[PDB]
């Protein structure tokens, strides 16, 4: 039934919620080593169970992937006797090769009134929206052989075609374009190529050319697309009306270039006018799918088990930069958690905590100084002494909130009495501050709610002879970090050095009793990929600071930026 | 055999029409003697607005009716009666081959179906409420449900002014909608009262509906009655996490568009709804989807929900409204692009372009279908901002610079990103260049430049001014002494229509301050300054206003510095 949707045909009572939200999946007992394979990758992962009342999916242990020998009334048979069919409410069936020798129907022909069918090849009339997945076809060659991992860049030719019982009209259009541009379109006739006086090996062909062509000769999904991901060249299908396998995921549009088959002379126009740029992109993210989704059947199981579990979950699915990243970008990315551009009002205005040990003779003066600057709202005081008591009734709202232990990272915190978003961090020792310098500071923290906005300036610096990191503060020339000490910064900054801090960092922290606002420093601008704005054994321990923290990321978060906020 | 209710774009449309690389659209004249609705009226307006619109109906590729099909149910009063013999007699109609047809509302009392009452044949529908078992997954396109009094242009820019930890709120799921107690789809209305609780799930209910609810009443709408007139619906949905939007008589309500306009994440109980642009939006990123079969078990469902999640959520149906669904021009605007992206499928947005800022209405893929030749997608690639920029000089002096400037432009009357446009009256030093440079650096999106103007709002002439002079602020700086990126070049050029610019070459001013509108609008923040001829400006800022329907200057009083 093409009118079958998830609404309407699937069931939902059977597997609802519950707290690790993955779809639980059942696979009966009863050919294929594709079958065998794909059956082992799903028992093997999270979404196996037993006892079949608590399960949802079942996966059929009968070959479908191959219509050569379907035997398609057989099969239907075998999907009435499996004894749970319940009209196939929420089987999934897999398939690969949704053609046959009288007609190619680009769908599997079995009866399968509701199943939910994960297939090779879809047509834009036979794949289902919202309920079926688009597969991708597997070609062996992948792991038969392992290509060298080439690096993005210029190569010998540019426009390939390696394909065999094409039919004469394509055929005829690549030679005209090859005889009309020469030295750049390689058409190969008939594992090994065949070009005119000259021989190519088929997996190794595709690495010299920066597009490959996949076309359409049968079935509407051929198995040179994993070839071509594989081997690192841009797919240029020009098979229209072909959904493109995970395209529900995956964005085909910066990895794979469309063209249709009538522009199938414009081909070579149309690929002139991408740059080089966009041609490594697009290199990189076809090696990414492949490696990721195509490389092996397991790969292709739990990327359809989780595009399904996605879809019965939908509050729960991952992410798109998770779903179409390489490593490699997904370690330089950053997604900004406050990416709103949104100005807050003076409505509201900022909760300032304070952080004592002893001197109460300069924190008096610190709250006598920030009480007299507009638009604060809360004067949170924080006593980390478990021996000495803060004076009562000798110090607009002020709270004083004891500690259960003296620890330097109690002021991040996030406490339910701040009602605010700006938070301003200040310390005793700092006294040279002016109510009207805290209320700039404060509006420019409006116009970069998602920031640092600090006084002090701290730098950072590369030293040659000891290959490490050093802490800079006697000359200011740049600025990459500004001291937790009249910083201005957002409350869900204290959430997550509070909760999301990886590794050790916030227990080296308080074993050390030193060392909050590199930090913070290193946190804020690792998740918000943005720099700081500055408003205008000592040293040794910082440095030590900056290198376990760069040790702990893996890399440097700081950036180095010139620029400082002053009043007009 | 595919012509029929399976259309597609590579069967039902006529891509030779298209083939040339004009994109436009052809409104039909009015007939001058018929009804029409206001919201039809918007919807015309903002196509013969665009810059899609043309009069040649040769040239078009991409037709709209000038009939009103908003309407389509009998027992309405915007209802057009024959529209059939109104629609198989026009001369331009040809089956309805490249014809884009709105719709609203649809379907009897008894039932209510897709009853768009006349022969679609092979147009394609932009419907409201479309179930997915009826939409066509490449041809059609769904859109919001908006009222009568949904404003033209302009918007009333969100309500979540913070960003508060934890995101929640007083309540949690709130509902105050009427249960109907006979008709179709009051089943999950009329379930709400199992999972009511106190104030973490408030679900209000009215049983008033008509005037013969009398007769099918029952004990329970006693109760309710008197409970629904305890708190205010509009102060219920800024009180809230969770907004449900259950189904009605029909899928879509207009309490999707309210719970975007309150920052509630809307969790949607109709079964298979379209959602609003669904092709290119994703709404696993602004709204919690959940079946209405599960009802009871939701609130713990929605609980199950992490802060982070909760934040994100937020976030992303604010700048969803913000961007595709505050005006109904820009539905008509999103509804035409979606339409445009599908002709040339490698001239097109990707969906991370659709799915973050400033979004797809002002990302022209056209000018290039690389992320990295945009200033917007810096971060989420990992990439970083070109070292080198273009300076180009409009010429109607000194020109000494050398550092990180690739080449000098001189124009008598580009390969890097960034653009440096100088006026040769101004005299600005190497240095001074290359600090605004790094600074641009940081901040791609924006304008960085020396000098800076501002707005006021006067009351006593309720105009919009311009002033020049010892600024306490700013919400403008001129394009004289300013770096930015080509795109806004791009984006100036072929993206406002041609009235703007004609005012602004006949008035031989105010290009500045219409690329500087453009700029705060794409943005929506502020530019970065860093360190008889006087009429005109005002007049020119009130027609920009106007075209844009607000003020997307932002005020600023930040000024960056070298260190
Ligand atoms: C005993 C019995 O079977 N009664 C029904 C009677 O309730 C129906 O009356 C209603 O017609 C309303 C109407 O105004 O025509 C109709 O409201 C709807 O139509 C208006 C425009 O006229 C739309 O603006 C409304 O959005 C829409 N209301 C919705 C979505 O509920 C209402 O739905 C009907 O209840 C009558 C048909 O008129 O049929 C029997 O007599
Ligand atoms: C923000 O912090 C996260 C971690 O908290 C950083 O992710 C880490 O990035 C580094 C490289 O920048 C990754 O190191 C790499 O590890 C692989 C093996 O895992 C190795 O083969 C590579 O040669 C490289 O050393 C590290 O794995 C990665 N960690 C995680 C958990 O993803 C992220 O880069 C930081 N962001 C910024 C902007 O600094
Ligand atoms: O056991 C301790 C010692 C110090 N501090 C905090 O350390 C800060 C003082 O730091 P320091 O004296 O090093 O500042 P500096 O002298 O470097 O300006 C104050 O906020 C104290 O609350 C603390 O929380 N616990
Ligand atoms: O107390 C109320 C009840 C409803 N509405 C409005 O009524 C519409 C949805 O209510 P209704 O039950 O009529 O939805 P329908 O099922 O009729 O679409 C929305 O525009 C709401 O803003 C409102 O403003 N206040
Ligand atoms: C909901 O928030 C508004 C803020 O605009 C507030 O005035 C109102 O009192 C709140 N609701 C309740 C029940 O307090």
């Amino acid at each position: 039934d093409l009118s079958c949707r998830m609404h309407t045909c699937f069931d939902v009572y059977r597997c609802g919620f519950n707290p690790k939200n993955k779809i639980k999946v059942y696979i009966y007992a009863l050919i294929s080593r594709e079958y065998n394979e794909l059956l082992m990758a799903i028992s093997d992962s999270d979404y196996y169970t037993d006892d079949i009342n608590r399960a949802c999916l079942f996966v059929p242990s009968i070959d479908v992937l191959n219509q050569n020998t379907l035997r398609i009334k057989e099969t239907a048979q075998a999907m009435a006797q499996l004894s749970r069919w319940d009209r196939g409410t929420n089987h999934l069936l897999f398939n690969m090769l949704p053609g046959g020798p009288p007609d190619y129907n680009t769908a599997l022909d079995v009866p399968r009134d509701r199943a939910l069918l994960a297939g090779g090849g879809f047509s834009t009339w036979t794949y289902r929206q919202g309920y079926d997945v688009s597969i991708p076809v597997y070609s062996p060659l992948s792991a038969e052989v392992d290509l060298p991992e080439k690096g993005p860049g210029p190569r010998q030719y540019f426009l390939l075609s390696s394909q065999v019982g094409l039919h004469p009209e394509y055929r005829e259009d690549l030679e005209a374009l090859q005889v009309k541009h020469g030295e750049s379109v390689l058409v190969l006739d008939k594992r090994k190529r065949c070009h005119k006086h000259q021989v190519f090996d088929y997996p190794q062909v595709l690495q010299e050319a920066t597009f490959c062509v996949v076309l359409r000769g049968a079935r509407l999904g051929q198995a040179v697309l994993s070839d071509v991901l594989q081997a690192g060249c841009v797919p240029v299908v020009i098979a229209d009306s072909y959904i493109l396998p995970f395209s529900e995921v995956l964005d085909w549009k910066r990895a794979s270039v469309v063209v249709p088959e009538e522009k199938m002379s414009d081909v070579y126009s149309i690929l002139q006018s991408i740059p080089q740029r966009q041609i490594e992109e697009m290199q990189r993210q076809a090696r990414w799918f492949w490696e990721a989704y195509f490389q092996s059947i397991k790969a292709i199981a739990l990327a359809t088990l989780q595009i399904i579990n996605d879809r019965i979950y939908p509050y729960a699915a991952i992410s798109y930069e998770e779903w179409n990243d390489p490593p490699a970008v997904k370690w330089g990315s950053v997604s900004n958690p406050l990416f709103l551009p949104l100005i807050p009002p003076q409505s509201q205005g900022f909760t300032a905590i304070v952080l004592t040990y002893d001197r109460v003779e300069s924190l008096f003066r610190v709250i006598t100084e920030v009480s007299k600057v507009p638009s604060l709202s809360k004067l949170l005081v924080v006593w980390n002494n478990q021996n000495k008591n803060p004076p009562e009734d000798s110090l607009v709202p002020l709270k004083v909130v004891r500690t259960a232990e003296n620890k330097l990272s109690n002021r991040f915190f996030p406490y339910d009495e701040i009602e605010t978003e700006a938070v301003l961090a200040i310390d005793d020792d700092i006294i040279m501050l002016t109510s009207d310098e805290l209320q700039f500071g404060y509006e420019v923290w409006r116009e970069f709610p998602d920031r640092l906005v600090g006084y002090p300036g701290r730098l950072h610096l590369w030293d040659h002879e000891m290959n490490k990191w050093k802490y800079e503060s006697e000359w200011t020339n740049e600025v990459s970090m500004v001291l937790t000490g009249a910083a201005f910064y957002h409350k869900y900054f204290n959430y997550l050095y509070t909760y999301k801090m990886p590794g050790d960092i916030k227990n080296w922290v308080d074993a050390h009793m030193n060392c909050e606002d590199i930090a913070m420093n290193f946190l804020v601008a690792n998740v918000t990929g943005k720099a700081v704005i500055k408003v205008t054994t000592h040293m040794v321990e910082r440095s030590e600071c900056i290198n376990k923290f760069a040790s702990v990321f893996g890399t440097m978060p700081l950036k180095v930026v010139e620029h400082r906020a002053d009043p007009v | 055999i595919y012509k029929g209710k399976k259309c597609r774009m590579e069967s039902c449309f006529d891509f030779t029409l298209c083939k040339k690389n004009g994109f436009k659209v052809y409104v039909y004249p009015q007939q001058k003697g018929e009804k029409i609705a206001e919201s039809y009226q918007n919807i015309l307006a903002a196509i013969e607005g665009s810059r899609f619109y043309t009069s040649d109906p040769s040239q078009a590729c991409l037709f709209v009716l000038s009939l009103d099909t908003l309407d389509r149910d009998q027992l309405s009063p915007q209802y057009v009666h024959n529209l059939r013999s109104k629609v198989q007699s026009l001369h331009l109609w040809n089956n309805g081959r490249n014809h884009l047809i709105f719709n609203l509302y649809s379907g009897t009392w008894p039932d209510y179906t897709e009853d768009v009452g006349f022969d679609i044949g092979q147009a394609m529908l932009a419907k409201a409420s479309i179930s997915t078992e009826n939409f066509r997954p490449n041809f059609d396109v769904s859109i919001p449900l908006f009222s009568k009094d949904h404003p033209r242009t302009g918007g009333e820019r969100g309500f979540l002014k913070f960003n508060t930890i934890p995101p929640l709120r007083k309540y949690m799921l709130v509902f105050k909608g009427k249960r109907y107690l006979t008709g179709i789809g009051s089943d999950t209305r009329n379930a709400l009262y199992h999972v009511h609780n106190g104030e973490d799930v408030v679900l209000l209910t009215t049983c008033k509906h008509g005037k013969d609810w009398q007769k099918h009443k029952d004990s329970r709408c006693d109760r309710d009655n008197t409970e629904y007139e305890k708190y205010d619906y509009r102060e219920m949905l800024h009180n809230a996490t969770f907004c449900l939007v259950p189904r009605g008589r029909r899928l879509g309500s207009f309490r999707f568009l309210e719970a975007l306009q309150a920052a509630c994440v809307p969790v949607m109980l109709s079964n298979g709804w379209e959602l609003p642009f669904s092709e290119v939006i994703n709404w696993n990123q602004a709204a919690v989807i959940g079946d209405e079969r599960l009802l009871l078990q939701i609130p713990s469902t929605i609980r199950s929900i992490h802060q982070d999640k909760i934040l994100a959520l937020r976030q992303q149906t604010q700048f969803l409204w913000e961007a595709y669904f505050s005006s109904v021009e820009k539905i008509v605007l999103t509804t035409l692009e979606i339409i445009q992206d599908r002709i040339f499928k490698h001239i097109s947005r990707n969906s991370l372009i659709w799915n973050k800022h400033p979004g797809g209405l002002f990302v022209l893929p056209q000018y290039s279908s690389y992320l990295g030749d945009f200033p917007y997608y810096y971060a989420n690639l990992g990439l970083k901002p070109p070292s080198k920029f273009t300076a180009v000089i409009h010429a109607v002096v000194a020109a000494a610079k050398s550092q990180y400037c690739a080449q000098i432009i001189v124009l008598w009357n580009i390969i890097t990103d960034a653009v440096l446009s100088l006026d040769e009256d101004t005299v600005l030093s190497t240095t001074e260049v290359d600090f605004a440079f790094t600074v641009w650096q940081s901040f791609p999106e924006r304008i960085v430049g020396y000098p800076a103007r501002s707005h006021f709002w006067d009351n006593s002439k309720e105009r919009w001014g311009y002033t020049s002079k010892w600024t306490n602020d700013y919400s403008m700086v001129l394009t004289g002494a300013a770096i930015y990126h080509k795109y806004y070049h791009y984006l100036y050029s072929h993206y406002l229509p041609a009235s703007l610019k004609n005012m602004v070459d006949q008035l031989a001013n105010c290009e500045d301050i219409l690329m500087n509108f453009l700029v705060s609008a794409v943005t929506k923040l502020p530019p970065i300054k860093v360190t008889d001829h006087f009429a005109q400006r005002q007049s020119c800022m009130n027609t920009f206003a106007s075209w844009f329907g607000y003020m997307p200057l932002i005020h600023s009083q930040m000024r960056l510095d070298p260190v």
